[PDB]
């Protein structure tokens, strides 16, 4: 049992300023927990798996 | 639509709008039905019962004892179902008391986003309030039946 | 052939597809954008001012006699930065075809009602009062029309839960049925059935 | 590049002159004194002092293609390493398993003629710069495998090969492995992963050979018959060897012909030859006559089936038997007559393909034992027509969604035995029909 | 045998709705249009 | 339950799931032979609409 | 370099040359399938998911691991890509178990939304009735993984994590073919602090969690984000809470903490909320029991010792703790005239000011670019598991060398260990060792202290003389200052002013004791006066709560809405994905109920009060998942050897009062045991 | 019968020792000195089979003799072992009797010869006789096929087997006698029978066709 | 279920199609039974009501024995029928259309 009534929504937005905007709309206290994660650019290539002196030569296959 | 061009029947037309030309006209829709009735127990053919998209249709129980990607699909049909592809329609057929129509649209998820039903009576108890006014209270009791209306649809 | 996949009427596409650009040519003002989708039905797009006039025009033109409006249907997303959708279902007789006709509505923006049109709407405007919360200008009768006579708020806006806020009871001290903060016997269970591989590729552009 | 035309009508029998592996049956000694007399290790530092890029341009001269089953040309590969490395060896590699069924031939080169192989790998590793030579063997090939031991210790104690490659002042160190018994480490990159110590396990093709190897150096793994004819062509020269078959064929090859045969043999031709030609001069016919013949396969398990209408008007080279839709591979021909079911022997070529398949990636991990399932089926009767053209699609995912040639090695078969044998298989069918239908 | 699911995939030949002045815009660089059949309920 | 006496259920929880008055209660935890069973298997018979989709 | 063009789906994108098809697919936003390709371990062309038709090419290309040209066109949504994909995933789906009703990862397994998209609709497989599929027997690879191998697919992802991430090599590859299992050769147990990331890395669920047995279904889950505790990693975290009820730890993406890794100490400990709670209040009556009492009356009884200590008042926060407790705390001793506050773990004298001092200032997602680190007395494997995979793979790509100072350890990599003494701690600072030229030489050196020699008073001057060392190695947005602490409310308490000495408050002799969730045995009975009255407010039963006078019942940390700070400093929220069972309340709650009993209340009576408090004590604290780079860190050795309280795997189970209070972790220890004594016997 | 999993048997334990000869440890690092320095895990391969060279079949302990030597965890040793099939990691007999069944062995009837192997031996295929004397496996291909019929018995490759040839090869055996291995029918091996068709006369020796300008 | 479909692309076969068409005119005979006795109570007459609800429960028989419920068959789906109609259902819908003229 359950005495919120709230606890089961989840709203969609395409932006945070768009939620932002919104919550301050209603009149919510709002909190963003976490910002947009930015994507680090690794390398990956099937050379690696076998080298010369290099600690990164595979000991799988 | 549904294989109605396929079978042939008669559309009851009234004439002077009382509640004995529409009491006429279900009557005569009535024994249409029977036609039609009559037309689809002369022919069907020998087949299948439901599509065969496994994705959309669920596999019958020999496949699932069977086979994996009919279980497969059985258990992505039975707890999320179908995929809908993302956009809006709106689909509209004769019920009996008028037309029924579904304005669903969808987000491309597993719901839809919303489904609007159009009440065949809804706009029947709209205008009863210039059909049946200037009348008997007797008068009003019969006008609101010949206007078919049952509340679930209209209170949706 | 293709006994699974269903096949369109070209035909229908055609007549469509040169209406659609035909009322794109007729209104230029409130006309936004025309477009036709999948199981051939056209949706005008319009701009919010231009609500009542192009019904009209819908209404009144020769190539355009969409004498019955079937429905009005409310959409509500919180995306945009005009709230909800209004969409305007229209049949022709005449002409034997539907068409839709779609505007955007704030929380605050009127509508100008269809009214003077098409009385069905006399009701349909109200069901979108009701469950929305759209006000309807030069209105005859705007009131609540579903919803409970002390309800309070939108019930069908996306920022209402579903079990509402409140629930009813009866009550002997008072002899009378009362309303009570809403607690659930069993919360209803919310199920993650969101897809997390996509399955549309044409639908990401 | 650019090798010479031919311009022959009709390719003949090969001279005894133009042989080049003249101790191929065992008829002189195997040994270095033998060989010294027969022709082999003569004026080979003058070929190693004359340059790497003179052996690769010889070699493009010449036209030698692969004789591992890839058709790839080796004058490509050889002039892919001559690129300079730094910091990094480089390494040649000799492949010697033939685990493909019908060959036989280079384990008599290795048994019979191995200073050839020796002379050879001394020649490609100066013309590629490779400072060693590793050698791979089967495990059931032991007694040849002692025998290229002794000869390649015979060559140390020469002095042709090691610390002094013939007063060239050349460091070229041949060593010998010793492999277990398995056909996938006879693919390039599998037997990279052997030397390495790993399984057999073959590595994507997006990393080269050349660029990424053997101990992560720069190598170049060949085959035992292309390096034993490696000297030959750089001392009778490329045009020589270039005018034997057609263009963008040429040379000799070692066609070893075994099956419903009277004398299965193998023999050293010129290539172009015709095939009826070829087992009616040296393999002493068909049993039972031409009439009697069903089928051949013409490179081993590789490649697909050819049926008798075909047969009677085919020459052996890459180019027409691709016109004729199937590969020449290692060129191993198997001769099947009327009294051999077919489907027996295509069964069990689907069930070697699924013994020897690594694991690794997932369609010939799976549908080759789908494969031989079916075959199964087909053997015994217990399937449908309408299976036919399935298996035919089950090929069609399996050829070109592989990381070997060895899915499409095993697609191939079954498409040829289809193609030119399905109402065989329709009769097999009618027949065990009518059987389980009283 | 025969079916693969790619020639009978019915929810992947769906499209976003076609813009029509921008498909005339594209495509082109009497009676009047009807939205369908004239049918007489008269 | 099955012939050889053994409950059919394996708590697998697609009836819940596609329960949709969401009626059904399923709690399950591992038994002591190890076989997936349940240990709450609740039907809520005034939210059931008897649709045979369980 | 340059950036070359490719058309993928018809699209031009510029990509790095050294990119995959894969990854570009991923830059333009298609999400092509794959079935072993991770973006953590090593590429592999094994699943055969991931073809697509370049053009003008005979056969499709592994999209994973092909490396983009200039002038390609990628068509993912071609006829013969989705031809490719149907006919291998077929094969894969050919020998499967119909075992989708009992298996745990259905509901999200990798196969079945791959075969409702991009999938075929029938199974082509007529072999059923006859000679079926496949089935392999079971390998017991360990207590906390369930082996059902006849569901594996062959996709060398745990093979390839053992071997990478996890160090150890159990785990292989068997057999030849289509009879290839991926297990281990014998019966043997597969342990490593990181098995339930395997769970994580099995797309198809042959291996399942243990713990997590049958217990519920994916789509059921509530999933609530959550950061662990009982590492000081602070890693991100993801709670499955359904019908209010805990049911597992799964990882939450965050780059810059953990980076889809978790210890199994911090996931298989959700059995620990379960057991050993507290869920009334208890007072120790004069007979000699502790009964459990209403709130009020503890809460009176509680302020009736506080008025008869009158000014001897002291407290002690532990490891659960979260930052709003202990600034709750320190505002009661503070509002009640005591100046006396105390952390169960020590630290040196004056490093409470600096940051530094106490503070992971090289990042861990900065430590995975470090050239070579200096381990002082830290076994990171076991103390921090998340900064050893960073180590492992600054280890494995930047070619990193690591020295370590103590007793033999294993660091599931190859390294050297100098000694344990402490006088070559002087020596690496002195420049007289080798290591000292390879730290020098290094473009990006850093040294690590275990916050176990900080507990010590001598090697308090070691941190001393490494801040020298620090000022011979200092870089441009490098800094080699590193300090591993082992809880996650140590670095909190110090930076709202806590003093770190256990002692402090032992030697300040108090009437009244606060205990906030402290279990770390370090306070006993025999060291306090007999006056004393020990108060507990901590949530879980243990030697803390076997000592106290007074016990008050705690929400645990997926219960209560807290703030905690790890080792680099990066303050981060739980959040309350569950209520607390029976009287359990918010630590912080009690507190402020109990200033509200006492007389003397704290100003503020809600959260958000609390969080502007936090803000005027420090305004770093307030913003939450943001780190700010701090400044620079600011001595007679002694003559003790160097020891690690961590150097084994059943001391690593055990750090914790909730990894006490599990049962799942008796049955690793007890495996584990059993194993060793088996071995034993063997030889 | 083939299982790539093992458990612990009295036959084979971690319990029973193998240690190499003073020759084999002469061998093994003679063998390692061929790969270079960091790469030595290359020398598993005829080290494997040098403990298939000693014990006569592949126990757990050469394994961890390998890993040992080699100083490498145990499982690579244990994959690599089990992917390969020469190395028999069941116990077999002395006289190790493998045929031939792909089909350029089978058109010439190896069936008739593994029935004959299978009436006198009195086993199947991947059995052991009680003695531990022979001992019937099937191998694929054993990459020589002109030669059809072919079997291999400790390795030495038996060719051009009649089944009365192969009866001899039983009778010479079972009573502990050498036998001459290669073919059976007069031919010496990969030649047509009779009249060489090619091959005939002497090569011409060294200088004969000489490049110019060599 | 027209609407999931047209949103779906997909098509129904024809016997689903006749069977959606049989039991909408089966429907519509219920619907107008429902407007004629309900219309029948409101002016007066109780006789029709249960002369004609007599064969509205021989209908609701009818879908009992198609879907199993009487009344909320759940019956037809997006993507056809749930299930075949059983045997011998022909002679019953048969005999009922029969004797269903004279009633009315
Ligand atoms: C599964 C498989 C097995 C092969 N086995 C052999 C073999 O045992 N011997 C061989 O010479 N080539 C074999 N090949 C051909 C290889 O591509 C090998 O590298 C070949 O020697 C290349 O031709 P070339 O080096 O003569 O130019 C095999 C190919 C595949 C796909
Ligand atoms: S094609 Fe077969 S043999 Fe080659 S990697 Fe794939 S599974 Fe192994
Ligand atoms: S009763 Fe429900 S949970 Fe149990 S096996 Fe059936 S569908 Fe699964
Ligand atoms: S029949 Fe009842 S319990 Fe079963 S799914 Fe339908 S509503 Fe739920
Ligand atoms: S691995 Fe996936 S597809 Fe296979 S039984 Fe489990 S849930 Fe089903
Ligand atoms: S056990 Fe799981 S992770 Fe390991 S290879 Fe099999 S499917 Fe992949
Ligand atoms: S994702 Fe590329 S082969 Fe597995
Ligand atoms: S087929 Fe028998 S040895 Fe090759």
């Amino acid at each position: 049992s359950s005495g919120d009534p709230l606890s089961n929504m989840n709203v969609q937005f395409g932006s945070p300023e768009e939620a932002i905007t919104f919550c301050e709309r209603n009149g919510w206290r709002w909190y963003v927990d976490g910002a947009a994660k930015p994507k680090k650019e690794r390398v990956k290539n099937y050379g690696i798996n076998f080298a010369w002196n290099k600690r990164t030569r595979v000991s799988t296959k | 639509y549904d294989a109605y061009n396929l079978v042939n029947f008669d559309v009851p037309i009234g004439t002077k709008g009382d509640c004995y030309d529409r009491y006429l006209c279900r009557v005569e829709e009535m024994r249409q039905s029977l036609r039609i009735i009559d037309q689809c127990l002369n022919q069907m053919p020998a087949g299948e019962i439901k599509t065969d998209d496994a994705k959309v249709a669920p596999p019958s129980r020999s496949e699932m004892k069977t086979s994996m990607e009919a279980l497969i699909h059985h258990f992505k049909l039975f707890t999320q179902g179908y995929q809908v592809p993302p956009g809006a329609t709106y689909t509209a057929i004769e019920a009996p008391k008028g037309e029924f129509g579904v304005y669903l649209i969808s987000d491309g998820s597993s719901r839809p986003y919303r489904c609007k039903i159009k009440a065949p009576g809804f706009a029947h108890l709209a205008a009863l309030e210039k059909i049946g006014k200037q009348h008997m209270l007797a008068d009003v009791v019969a006008i609101i039946g010949t206007l078919d209306v049952v509340f679930g649809e209209i209170d949706r | 052939d293709k006994p699974t996949v269903r096949q369109p009427d070209a035909v229908a596409r055609s007549h469509l597809s040169d209406f659609g650009r035909y009322v794109a040519e007729c209104l230029p003002k409130y006309v936004q954008k025309v477009q036709l989708t999948a199981g051939d039905e056209l949706e005008v797009l319009i701009a919010p001012e231009g609500v009542v006039p192009v019904l009209q025009f819908l209404k009144d033109h020769h190539q355009a006699q969409f004498t019955n409006l079937v429905d009005i249907a409310g959409v509500d997303v919180p995306c945009r930065k005009n709230r909800f959708e209004v969409v305007y279902n229209l049949l022709s007789l005449r002409y034997n075809s539907r068409i839709r006709v779609k505007t955007y509505t704030d929380e605050l923006t009127p509508l100008d009602s269809a009214c003077e049109v098409h009385k069905a709407a006399n009701w349909y405007e109200r069901e979108i009062w009701d469950m929305y919360g759209v006000f309807f200008a030069n209105h005859p009768d705007l009131r609540r029309i579903l919803t409970d006579y002390g309800f309070e708020g939108h019930p069908q806006r996306r920022d209402f839960p579903l079990s509402g806020y409140v629930e009813l009871r009866y009550d002997d001290e008072k002899k009378r049925v009362v309303c009570e903060p809403l607690e659930l016997a069993q919360e209803f269970r919310k199920f993650d059935l969101s897809a997390p591989w996509e399955q549309f590729p044409n639908f990401r552009n | 590049g650019t090798p010479p035309p031919q311009t022959k009508t009709k390719f003949g029998p090969l001279a005894d002159e133009d042989r080049i592996f003249t101790n191929l049956y065992g008829r002189h000694d195997w040994r270095l004194k033998g060989a010294l007399k027969r022709g082999d290790w003569y004026k080979t530092k003058e070929i190693v002092l004359k340059g790497a890029d003179w052996i690769v341009n010889e070699i493009k001269t010449s036209g030698l293609r692969g004789r591992g089953g890839a058709g790839f040309p080796s004058g490509m590969k050889w002039s892919f390493m001559n690129k300079p490395g730094d910091g990094r060896p480089k390494y040649l590699v000799v492949n010697a398993d033939e685990g493909e069924p019908g060959t036989c031939k280079d384990r008599e080169i290795m048994r019979h003629d191995p200073h050839k192989l020796v002379e050879g790998c001394l020649i490609a590793g100066r013309a590629m710069g490779a400072q060693a030579a590793y050698i791979y063997i089967r495990g059931e090939f032991y007694n040849e495998a002692s025998n290229m031991q002794l000869a390649i210790a015979e060559a140390y104690q020469a002095g042709l090969i090691g610390k002094n490659a013939c007063g060239t002042g050349y460091d070229f160190d041949v060593f010998m492995h010793r492999g277990a018994g398995a056909y996938i480490c006879g693919e390039e990159t599998a037997l990279i992963e052997s030397l390495e110590g790993k399984q057999g396990k073959p590595r994507l093709k997006p990393p080269f050979p050349a660029d990424v190897g053997v101990f992560g150096c720069p190598t170049t793994v060949t085959n035992v018959e292309t390096v034993a004819v490696a000297p030959t062509i750089c001392r009778r020269g490329g045009v020589w060897f270039a005018s034997f078959g057609r263009t963008r064929n040429s040379g000799t090859k070692l066609f070893n012909i075994s099956g419903h045969v009277n004398r299965p043999c193998t023999v050293e031709e010129e290539m172009s030859i015709p095939l009826k030609e070829l087992i009616e001069r040296h393999c002493g016919g068909v049993t039972g006559g031409w009439d009697n013949l069903l089928g051949v396969i013409p490179g081993g398990s590789s490649t697909p089936i050819i049926p008798k209408n075909v047969c009677d008007d085919v020459i052996m080279d890459f180019d027409g038997l691709i016109a004729a839709q199937t590969s020449l591979g290692t060129a191993a021909i198997i001769v099947m007559d009327k009294s051999t079911d077919v489907i027996k022997a295509i069964a069990r070529l689907i069930s070697f393909y699924k013994h020897e398949s690594c694991g690794q990636c997932t369609p010939c991990r799976e549908g080759i034992g789908w494969m031989n399932k079916i075959m199964t089926r087909f053997v015994k009767g217990d399937a449908q027509p309408a299976e036919i053209d399935m298996l035919w699609e089950i090929s069609k995912q399996i050829e070109g969604h592989t990381i070997c040639a060895l899915g499409d090695g095993a697609a191939w078969p079954v498409q040829g035995l289809i193609r030119h044998f399905r109402p065989e298989i329709e009769k097999r069918m009618q027949l065990h029909a009518k059987r389980v239908s009283n | 045998s025969a079916n693969y699911y790619c020639q009978r995939d019915g929810r992947r030949e769906v499209l976003p709705p076609i813009d029509l002045v921008e498909q005339q815009k594209q495509l082109a660089a009497s009676k009047l249009p009807t939205p369908g059949k004239v049918y007489a309920w008269d | 339950r099955y012939p050889s006496g053994e409950e059919r259920c394996i708590a697998c929880k697609l009836c819940e799931a596609i329960c949709p008055a969401q009626a059904i209660t399923i709690e399950a935890e591992e038994r002591a032979d190890g076989s997936r069973r349940t240990t709450r298997y609740d039907i809520d018979m005034t939210k059931c609409i008897y649709c045979g989709f369980c | 370099p340059e950036k070359i063009e490719v058309f993928v789906d018809d699209i031009p994108v510029q990509v790095v040359p050294g990119t995959t098809v894969l990854q570009a697919a991923a830059q333009i936003g298609v999400e092509i399938p794959r079935f072993c390709y991770h973006e953590r371990l090593a590429v592999a062309g094994n699943c055969r998911m991931c073809l697509v038709e370049v053009e003008k090419s005979p056969k499709p290309v592994a999209a994973c691991a092909m490396p983009v040209m200039k002038g390609w066109r990628i068509k993912t949504n071609s006829d013969l890509t989705r031809k490719a994909r149907e006919g291998v995933m077929e094969f894969l789906l050919m020998n499967h178990p119909l075992d989708c009703p009992i298996c745990d990862q259905g509901g999200e397994c990798d196969l079945q939304d791959q075969a409702m998209a991009f999938g075929s609709d029938r199974s082509r497989f007529t072999d059923i009735n006859y000679t079926g599929k496949r089935a392999v027997e079971d390998k017991d690879i360990g207590p906390l993984v369930k082996t059902i191998m006849t569901r594996c697919i062959h996709c060398t992802r745990c093979v390839r994590f053992a071997s990478e991430i996890a160090g150890v090599d159990d785990l292989g590859t068997t057999g030849r073919g289509n009879d290839m299992q991926i297990g281990t050769y014998v019966e043997k147990l597969f342990l490593t602090e990181l098995s339930g990331n395997v769970i994580d890395l099995c797309p198809v669920g042959a291996l399942t969690n243990k713990p997590y047995s049958f217990v519920a279904r994916p789509w059921e889950i509530r999933k609530v984000s959550s950061i662990d505790v009982l590492d000081a990693v602070g890693s991100n975290i993801v709670v499955s809470t359904r019908t209010n009820e805990v049911l597992r730890i799964l990882p939450r993406e965050n780059e810059d903490v953990n980076e889809e890794w978790l210890a199994d100490k911090s996931r298989f400990a959700c059995d620990g909320l379960k057991r050993q709670r507290l869920v009334a209040p208890m007072v120790r009556m004069p007979n000699g029991e502790l009964q459990a009492v209403e709130w009020e009356g503890a809460l009176i009884a509680v302020a009736k010792a506080i008025k008869a200590a009158g000014g001897q008042i002291a407290g002690i926060s532990g490891q659960l703790a979260d930052l709003e407790a202990q600034v709750a705390l320190k505002d009661l001793l503070n509002r009640l005239g005591s100046e006396v506050v105390a952390t169960e773990q020590g630290f040196i004298a004056g490093g409470t000011d600096n940051r530094a001092n106490y503070l992971l200032n090289s990042t861990i997602a900065g430590l995975e670019e470090a050239d070579a680190v200096l381990l002082v007395g830290t076994n990171p494997r076991y103390e921090a598991p998340l900064v050893n995979t960073r180590l492992r793979k600054a280890y494995v790509h930047n070619e990193l060398q690591i020295a370590s100072i103590g007793p033999k350890i294993d660091l599931s990599y190859d390294h050297e260990n100098l000694g344990a003494d402490a006088a070559l701690v002087k020596d690496v600072c002195s420049g007289a060792h080798a290591f000292s030229k390879v730290l020098e030489g290094a473009k990006k050196p850093a040294i690590i202290i275990g916050a176990d020699l900080l507990e010590r008073a001598d090697g308090a001057a070691i941190h001393a003389t490494v801040a020298e060392y620090c000022k011979k190695l200092k870089k441009p947005n490098w800094n080699p200052f590193n300090v591993l602490q082992t809880n996650a409310a140590q670095v909190g308490a110090l930076d709202v002013g806590y003093k770190a000495g256990a002692q402090t408050a032992v030697k300040a002799q108090p009437k009244v004791l606060f205990l906030l969730n402290a279990d770390a045995g370090k306070v006993t009975r025999e060291q306090l006066p007999k006056d004393c009255f020990v108060v507990y407010i901590g949530s879980h039963g243990d030697n803390g709560a076997s000592i106290a006078d007074a016990v008050l019942p705690g929400a645990a940390y997926t219960e209560k809405q807290g703030i905690y700070v790890n080792t680099e400093g990066r303050p981060q929220q739980t959040l309350p994905g569950v209520s607390p069972p029976g009287m359990a309340r918010e630590d912080w709650k009690i507190l402020r109920a109990l200033s509200e009993v006492v007389g003397k209340p704290l100003p503020y009576d809600n959260l958000d009060e609390l969080r502007n408090r936090l803000e005027d004590v420090a305004p770093h604290l307030t913003r939450l998942g943001q780190l700010e780079p701090a400044g620079d860190a600011g001595k007679s050795i002694g003559g003790g050897a160097i020891d690690i309280k961590l150097k084994e795997l059943r001391d690593y189970f055990m750090t914790d009062a909730i990894s006490r209070a599990s049962p799942t972790m008796a049955k690793c220890i007890s495996a584990v045991n059993k194993q060793q004594r088996e071995n034993e016997a063997k030889q | 019968d083939n299982l790539f999993v093992h458990r612990d048997t009295p036959e084979d334990n971690p319990n029973i020792p193998f240690e190499f000869t003073a020759e084999n440890k002469k061998r093994v690092e003679a063998i390692l000195s061929i790969y270079p320095e960091g790469h030595k895990r290359g020398a598993m391969i005829p080290l494997l089979d040098l403990a298939q060279r000693q014990y006569g079949w592949l126990p757990i302990s050469a394994m961890h003799k390998v890993a040992e030597i080699l100083q490498l965890p145990n499982m690579r040793v244990y994959e690599v072992a089990t992917f390969y099939t020469m190395f028999m990691r069941k116990p077999t007999g002395k006289y190790h009797i493998q045929v031939c069944t792909t089909t350029p062995c089978w058109l010439r009837g190896s069936d008739d010869i593994l029935e004959t192997c299978k009436k006198q031996l009195g086993i199947g295929v991947g059995d052991t006789t009680k003695d531990r004397k022979f001992t019937i496996s099937e191998v694929e291909c054993l990459g020589a096929c002109v030669n059809a019929p072919m079997v291999a018995i400790n390795d030495d490759y038996y060719e051009d087997l009649t089944s009365k040839d192969m009866q001899d090869i039983l009778n010479d055996l079972k009573a502990d006698k050498i036998s001459p291995p290669g073919p059976r029918n007069g031919r010496f091996a990969s030649e047509p029978k009779g009249e060489p068709t090619s091959l005939s006369e002497e090569p011409k020796g060294p200088g004969f066709g000489l490049q110019a300008g060599l | 279920s027209l609407a999931v479909e047209k949103l779906l692309n997909i098509d129904v076969p024809l016997r689903a199609k006749y069977i959606r068409t049989l039991f909408a005119e089966i429907t519509r005979i219920l619907n107008h039974i429902m407007a004629v006795g309900t219309h029948a109570l409101d002016v007066g007459a109780l006789t029709p009501f249960f002369w004609l609800f007599e064969e509205r429960e021989k209908m609701m028989e009818f879908y009992e024995r198609v879907s199993g419920a009487r009344m909320h068959a759940a019956y037809i789906r997006p993507g056809g029928v749930s299930l075949d109609m059983p045997l011998g259902l022909m002679d019953d819908i048969y005999e009922f259309a029969s004797k269903f003229a004279e009633r009315l």
